[PDB]
């Protein structure tokens, strides 16, 4: 399947993301209002992908239109990018299992992890700025890219594009914050520490939210939700934890404590201390 | 003997550095400091505890079960 | 006496190794080190705590506290 | 030897301050103080542990345990 | 004085028995072992911490810190 | 040196009371008593830890570790 994400306006961008979500995921029964939900990615076989065509970087103009992202469907990971002008798929080293027919596949030495991309890019995600202008710059960098090893500018471009596509698909919070940059004012979106933490806790969130049954709150590590509107305003798509990212250790997704749904591992991680006097004196 | 079995209804740190829990309507205390986090954890996660003692006052044996 | 009952509004580790909690608008400190992580667990989980002392003036000390769930 | 690998079925604090866990249907005790909260947290989260001891019969002691991510 | 307020970005125990935390872009250290589980719990649960010290220079020590859920 | 940076694949309480973690395919032990709950907490929450030591071969000891959120 192929989808367009159209950056022309906030309307076209949100519409694009909503259409992708509808096709690839199913709403949770207990976290859904109207057609706005936390949705679980429908099971697909490993190696299944969808393509995302990037459009509308220049508002409503058929230009800057040769960038396609390849997204592994079960986990929304970006496996690489396609220059449709040269018909070339630049594939990250951790996605040799993703095969795209009809293109020249360039298998890269660089892996897709945020650790690697931030290093090569000399750009930290916390505080990263994204604008319409820097998305155009990112596009041009990716269209100029050639070879088997990511450059600094190609890595910066991938950091920006993954944030505004895959991470925004996962998190309605990132969708809402970034989309302001598409308005005629053309402000700058700055990725916050809270945005980053969401992206780092996606798997844990994904394991916990299917257990939600209207508790007054949800706690997953550093992440807290106090009501259903906070959940819906923050999260849009979660993994199908029926995937390696769902489980860290143990087998108990949640504990309900004082009408709050806790990730069990979080509670365990602050209930594993011995008597304080014995701890501090036993040096 | 199994003095009490059930959920911890409340726990209390005492001025003499002992620790009290109320289980199945009865209060018991322990002087063993490492039982303080163990009991509070059991209370927070909803464990069934079984207070055990020669007579069933103070205790220093307790079993913990997930609910 | 029951000096204060409610959820812990903040906790604070002090330079003399005592530990302060604010409950129902009043602050109390304890020198019992064992209470430090227990109070933090209570604070994290929204336990209702009851501060007990012979002196209940805000800023006073305590060494007895009850922990309740909802 | 690796005596038992699995989730902790119950744990027990003992009168002599040792600490007992039941794993794979067999009971084991340890006198290592630091293992008490570590085992209980493993218990509450369903963490698999491997009990290692010279003897594997129920009622054996251990001083070594691995916490697994299974 | 309030030196830094925010969530804990990282924590680190050093060979020289100091415990560093980074809060709001600034690093401070403490050698109070009491504070290690308190700070790490605060880090893993996303508490807002307020590092407090008589003077707030970069790389300096502390032994007062407030803990808030939000 | 930075020996290993990754999630804790398992932890083990050893017969000599040191504590071992496996990170990025290599095992490292520490005798630092303060680190035992902290390391288990990392393992439970899948925190990325950075093991720093003068030798990095599997089986090396360490006393310095950073706890990351990413």
């Amino acid at each position: 399947r192929e989808f367009t994400i159209d950056f022309s306006t906030q309307q076209s961008y949100v519409s694009s993301l909503n259409s992708i979500r509808t096709e690839i995921s199913t709403p949770l029964e207990h976290i859904s209002q109207g057609t706005t939900s936390v949705s679980v990615i429908n099971h697909t076989p490993p190696g299944s992908y969808f393509a995302v065509d990037i459009r509308g970087l220049d508002v409503y103009q058929a230009r800057f239109d040769h960038l396609r992202l390849i997204i592994e469907q079960n986990n929304l990971y970006v496996a690489g990018f396609v220059n449709t002008a040269t018909n070339t798929f630049y594939r990250f080293s951790d996605f040799t299992h993703i095969s795209v027919p009809g293109v020249t596949t360039v298998s890269m030495t660089t892996d897709s992890s945020y650790t690697t991309l931030q290093r090569v890019a000399a750009l930290e995600r916390s505080g990263m700025q994204i604008s319409r202008h820097s998305l155009v710059s990112s596009y041009l960098a990716l269209m100029e890219f050639s070879g088997n090893t990511m450059t600094r500018d190609a890595s910066r471009a991938v950091l920006r594009f993954v944030t505004v596509t895959a991470e925004a698909l996962r998190f309605r919070q990132i969708q809402r914050e970034f989309r302001q940059a598409l308005s005629e004012t053309a402000p700058v979106y700055t990725m916050t520490p809270g945005d980053v933490d969401l992206t780092l806790n996606w798997g844990r969130i994904s394991n916990v939210l299917p257990e939600y049954r209207g508790e007054d709150g949800v706690r997953v590590g550093r992440i807290s939700f106090n009501n259903i509107s906070a959940i819906l305003g923050t999260v849009a798509v979660i993994l199908n934890c029926h995937q390696p990212e769902c489980q860290i250790t143990g087998d108990r997704p949640v504990i309900k404590i004082n009408n709050t749904l806790w990730e069990s591992n979080t509670a365990a991680a602050f209930l594993n201390r011995k008597s304080q006097f014995l701890y501090t004196t036993g040096k | 003997a199994d003095c009490a079995k059930g959920k911890i209804e409340f726990s209390k740190y005492n001025e003499d550095d002992t620790f009290t829990v109320k289980v199945d309507g009865k209060e018991y205390w322990t002087s063993r400091w490492n039982l303080q986090p163990l009991l509070q954890s059991a209370q927070l996660t909803g464990m069934t505890v079984t207070i055990k003692s020669s007579t069933c006052s103070g205790f220093a044996e307790v079993q913990f079960n997930n609910d």
